[PDB]
This record gives structure tokens, C-alpha cells and sequence, in this order.
């Protein structure tokens, strides 16, 4: 089975540089032209360029001329991308995509094998912690408890609820951009209101960038 | 440059149906050079059909792809609980390749209210000089819902942002979640924070209020 293995998520700052790789393992490398499409979050696919690695046969977008160069290392089956003048406009989610197979390993054109996307995020702002704060059940069938997770940044953070034991009714909203340059979202979860008492509910939070944990107990006012 | 076009922008179908989306192109795409690919939240692309009709490795038989110049359609002829996700039509001209915006195919279902929650800002919130008042819209359908923030019976516009969830794969809901934030000092201003949710599932608009600190 063919698989594309991408580097880890980046953070530049604007006007600077990011340079992401993709290791390719199983299927021919070689011989098959292997992609880069990127995907705004909630936009479209764009596909960037791409590279034969047996010739090195390079071939990009107009849009980014100048701006994108795609090599490849045949010994290490690796395909590496590298863009210049990053802005906010190149926060996206980028993918590796290599040709398909077809009768006897014919090339498809069409990307049939995917790697894992690399979140590359362009911004000034600096990396920080998320405040926890908590969402506290009502004095009042089910209630609905949570925590909110504000003021972080850059994405991803991680909310399970009891370590992982706490999977229904959960509902991990997708974090928003605040006017500030941080992230914000909250995760809520129902539950029954006579379990209040003798269950505990505890938001366990985890923002890798900032190397943070936080496990924060929601109890009710 | 070719813009690919879409349609439906969302398709609301139930499993069993036959689905049909359309992808027209600005120009005449060369010969039969269109792929469909499906995709699921937070997973990369699946190629379905390659070459206008080629059905890729693996891909179901219900899958199907046809038309030419500049019209195309991807047919799922039966729909299974995992057909629906969001799916894309690319043209690979020469030289240049895109992409169409997308159509997102959401399982059907009976309209659904949503339960509506109020949380004020934590004292230790408070305790930093920000508050957030959070307005949570728990399975509902379909996607379309208002949401008014009101301090002291005055409609706000502004100083709130909301998220909406991915459709369930269970019960294909929705969830809303809404925060208004203000000042420490705003928040300490006022006394009634109430938030009123309009949806078709509800005969009159539900509000869900709280008075500061009670
Ligand atoms: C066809 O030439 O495939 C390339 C192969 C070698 O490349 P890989 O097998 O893809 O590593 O044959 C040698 O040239
Ligand atoms: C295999 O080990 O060597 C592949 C060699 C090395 O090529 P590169 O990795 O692209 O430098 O291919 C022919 O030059």
C-alpha cells in the first residue's frame, strides 16, 4: 500500500519561508508525479505545482510562479515543498497527493493517494497558552456543562472530557478567530441532571504548541 | 484559467436515494480530463472518479461519472450512511488544474428543536477583567438557526461570534455554540443577559436568560 507520510504543522511569521515534506512509502516513487493542493480553512482545494521525480520534471501554478519550488529525493523517496513571502493568506492546510495506479501501474493523473496535511499557519502573533474557564451547569432532565477554551494560539487544541471515558453527547465546537490574533472555542456535553452530585466532570485541555495541559474540574454554581 | 462550478451547494438526500451533482466548467475541458474526489471533516481527499468516468481503485460501483465539454455530473445511484460528506470536481487541464467550491451532502432528517443553554462568565473569568457569556444550541436541524444577544433588553450586533458542528453521525443534528464578550466593566454595567434563538423548529422564538450575579 502506498503511503505519504507529511511533516509536522509550522507557525512563520509573514515575509518568511516554510518548507514542508513528504515521505513517500510502499508503491513506485519514482516514476509517478507527486502534488501539493492547499485548503484554506472553509475554502476550496488549490492546487499549488507538482514534480516528477525521475526527471525532476517540476510543473507549477501561475498563481504561485515564483513563489513555490517542489523538489524531490529520489534516494529517500521524500518530496519536499518551499514557499517565500508568506502572508495570512497562505494559512492553510497543505496536502501531498500522488498520481494514481491504473492498468499495470499506468499513470492516472488523478490523485488517488493522500498524505496527512501539515497546517501551516502565517500570522505575527505569538504562540500562547488557552485559558480554561468553566461552563457551569444551570441550577435547573438533562443539563449541559462545558468548558471554554479561549485565548490560545496557534491551533490545534485537544478537549476529551474524564480522560477519554466521557464520549456522548459531547460536542467540540470549531474554534473561532477572535478580533485579536488568539483562538477561542468551547466544548459542551449533556448529561443527567441526577448525576450532578456523584459524578465528576473534568475538561482535559491540551495545547501542544504551548506545551500545556490543563484538566479543568466544571462543577455547578 | 478554468473556474470549475458546483451544483447544489448543499443537497439534503436520505440513504437510498440516488444523488446527482453537477459541475459545469467556464470553458470546454479537454478530452475527459475530470476527477471527482469525496471528503469527510478532517481527512484528506478520496478519488471516486477519474477521467470523467473512470471509477478509481476500490471505489464502489454506485459511484459513476459522466459528461463532456463543459457539463459533468457525479451520480451516486443508491446512498449509503457513509456517502455523506463534501465533494469536489477538478478539471487537470494542462499546465494549470482546479477545483470546484464543493457540495456538501448532509443526511435528511425530521425537523428538530434545539435545546438551549445560557453560561454566564466564570468568576474566574471575571477574575481576569474579560467576560464571555456563551449561548449553546444543542441538536437541531436543520443547519439554519438566529441567535440575538440582549443586555438589558438591547440587541446586540458586533461583539459576538458563533460555531456551528459538523452534522452527527448519528442523529444528523446540529449544535450551535455562541459567545458574547464584553468588557469586565460592561459586564458589571448591566444586569439581564439573555440570548433568543429562532429556528423552524420552534413556534415562537426561545430565550434563554440569566440576571448578573444570582
Ligand atoms: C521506472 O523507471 O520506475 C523507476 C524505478 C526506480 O524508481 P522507484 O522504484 O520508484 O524507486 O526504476 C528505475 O529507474
Ligand atoms: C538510490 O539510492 O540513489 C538514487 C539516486 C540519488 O538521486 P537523488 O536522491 O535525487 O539525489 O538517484 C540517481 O541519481
Amino acid at each position: 500500500k502506498v503511503q505519504l507520510v507529511q511533516s509536522g504543522a509550522e507557525l512563520k511569521k509573514p515575509w518568511s519561508s516554510v518548507r514542508v515534506s513528504c515521505k513517500a512509502s510502499g508503491g513506485s516513487f519514482s516514476s509517478y508525479a507527486f502534488n501539493w493542493v492547499r485548503q484554506a480553512p472553509g475554502q476550496r482545494l488549490e492546487w499549488l505545482g507538482g514534480i516528477v521525480p525521475l526527471v525532476s520534471s517540476t510543473n507549477y501554478a501561475q498563481r504561485f510562479r515564483g513563489r513555490v519550488t517542489i523538489s524531490a529525493d529520489r534516494s529517500t523517496s521524500t518530496v519536499y515543498l518551499e514557499m517565500t513571502g508568506l502572508t495570512s493568506a497562505d494559512t492553510a492546510v497543505y496536502f501531498c497527493a500522488r498520481e494514481g495506479e491504473g492498468w499495470f501501474g499506468r499513470p492516472l493523473r488523478a490523485f488517488e493517494f493522500w498524505g496527512q496535511g501539515t497546517l501551516v499557519t502565517v500570522s505575527t502573533a505569538s504562540t500562547k497558552g488557552p485559558s480554561v474557564f468553566p461552563l457551569a451547569p444551570s441550577s435547573k432532565g438533562t443539563a449541559a456543562l462545558g468548558c471554554l477554551v479561549k485565548d490560545y494560539f496557534p491551533e490545534p487544541v485537544t478537549v476529551s472530557w474524564n480522560s477519554g471515558a466521557l464520549t456522548s453527547g459531547v460536542h467540540t465546537f470549531p474554534a473561532v478567530l477572535q478580533s485579536s490574533g488568539l483562538y477561542s472555542l468551547s466544548s459542551v456535553v449533556t448529561v443527567p441532571s441526577s448525576s450532578l452530585g456523584t459524578q465528576t466532570y473534568i475538561c482535559n485541555v491540551n495545547h501542544k504548541p504551548s506545551n500545556t495541559k490543563v484538566d479543568k474540574k466544571v462543577e455547578p454554581k | 484559467e478554468i473556474v470549475l462550478t458546483q451544483s447544489p451547494g448543499t443537497f439534503a438526500l436520505s440513504p437510498g436515494e440516488r444523488a446527482t451533482l453537477s459541475c459545469r466548467a467556464s470553458q470546454s475541458v479537454s478530452g475527459g480530463a475530470l476527477a471527482w474526489y469525496q471528503q469527510k471533516a478532517g481527512q484528506a481527499p478520496r478519488l471516486l472518479i477519474y477521467g470523467t468516468s473512470g471509477r478509481a481503485t476500490g471505489v464502489p460501483g454506485r459511484f459513476s461519472g459522466s459528461g463532456s465539454e463543459t457539463d459533468f455530473s457525479l451520480t451516486i445511484s443508491r446512498l449509503e450512511p457513509e456517502d455523506f460528506a463534501v465533494y469536489y470536481c477538478q478539471q487537470y487541464g494542462t499546465s494549470q488544474s482546479t477545483f470546484g467550491q464543493g457540495t456538501r451532502l448532509e443526511t435528511r432528517r425530521t425537523v428538530a428543536a434545539p435545546s438551549v443553554f445560557i453560561f454566564p462568565p466564570s468568576d474566574e473569568q471575571l477574575k481576569s477583567g474579560t467576560a464571555s457569556v456563551v449561548c449553546l444550541l444543542n441538536n437541531f436541524y436543520p443547519r439554519e438557526a438566529k441567535v440575538q444577544w440582549k443586555v438589558d433588553n438591547a440587541l446586540q450586533s458586533g461583539n459576538s461570534q458563533e460555531s456551528v458542528t459538523e452534522q452527527d453521525s448519528k442523529d444528523s443534528t446540529y449544535s450551535l455554540s455562541s459567545t458574547l464578550t464584553l468588557s469586565k466593566a460592561d459586564y458589571e454595567k448591566h444586569k439581564v443577559y439573555a440570548c433568543e434563538v429562532t429556528h423552524q423548529g420552534l413556534s415562537s422564538p426561545v430565550t434563554k436568560s440569566f440576571n448578573r450575579g444570582e
